[PDB]
């Protein structure tokens, strides 16, 4: 989605905007993939 | 800290809190790595020692910057990541100290880690001279107690549940299970003194079972259990409280 034309197009961030859920190291989230 | 003289200036101080930062991480991969097997082989404890040596006296350097109340030391290490690989060390011990503790083979690894543990409390209490009531340095190891609140709950659940040890062994209530002087009680007088006692629940129960190994008679020697754990508790846990 363009954001450099927001004067000319409004952009549509409803469908852009995410959520960072968790954060976990790579040993810890192979130990969860092994569970 | 600040070569004022010199046209250049270089923080060793900052130095070394990213070296111990370097050491946290690579100890905490390390316990990854033997996170899952059960026993720690002897290379693995010969690594883990060494490792442990470095990081004891990484802390005790820092220590020696920041104690006689060094004001710009202390305000440098507040505004450093020494606050993460506090944080790092805490998850260590905390889950280590369970780890390490059901088996017999790795008592003087226990040991170092405690002995480490011991050099951090130290260079925090270092890190709080001078700190006059509602000080920042405060509020922030406060803030890094939260953020490390399981661990810090696990480890003082282990000093507790070490500690108690010592009075249920010297309770005359443990004495009538084994009122003769050998002092080898069975592994069942042994649980039934666990629920006399009513302070050490199921769980505490079972994991104390698991962590005192027996004879093939099923009768463990109370002494050598208690000279095993307790002192070592005596001994570090003073700085936590």
């Amino acid at each position: 989605e363009s954001t450099s034309n927001s004067k000319n197009v409004p952009p549509d961030l409803s469908i852009c905007t995410f959520v960072l859920e968790q954060s976990l190291s790579v040993r810890a989230l192979q130990e969860m993939l092994a569970n | 800290r600040t070569q004022t003289g010199n046209n250049t200036t270089v923080n060793i101080i900052i130095s070394t809190v990213d070296y111990l930062l370097r050491v946290q991480e690579s100890i905490s991969d390390f316990y990854w790595y033997y996170s899952g097997k059960d026993v720690i082989d002897e290379q693995g404890q010969r690594n883990f020692s060494k490792a442990i040596q470095v990081a004891k006296q990484v802390f005790n350097t820092l220590t020696e910057y920041i104690q006689g109340p060094c004001t710009g030391n202390q305000q440098s290490l507040a505004h450093s990541r020494l606050w993460d690989a506090v944080v790092g060390f805490l998850h260590v011990f905390a889950h280590m100290q369970m780890k390490l503790s059901q088996d017999s083979s790795q008592i003087e690894l226990l040991k170092e880690l405690m002995d480490l543990q011991k050099d951090m409390v130290v260079m925090l209490l270092s890190m709080l001279e001078g700190n006059v009531v509602n000080g920042t340095i405060g509020k922030q190891m406060v803030d890094m107690l939260v953020e490390s609140s399981n661990n810090v709950e696990m480890i003082l659940k282990f000093f507790d549940m070490f500690l108690k040890l010592k009075d249920l062994t010297s309770s005359d209530t443990f004495k009538e299970y084994d009122p003769d002087g050998k002092g080898v009680i069975s592994k069942r007088d042994f649980h039934k003194a666990m629920e006399s006692h009513k302070h050490y629940t199921q769980s505490e129960t079972e994991f104390l079972l698991s962590c005192a190994e027996t004879d093939e008679n099923e009768t463990l020697d109370y002494e050598e259990f208690v000279k095993r754990f307790h002192e070592p508790a005596k001994d570090i846990g003073f700085n936590v409280a």
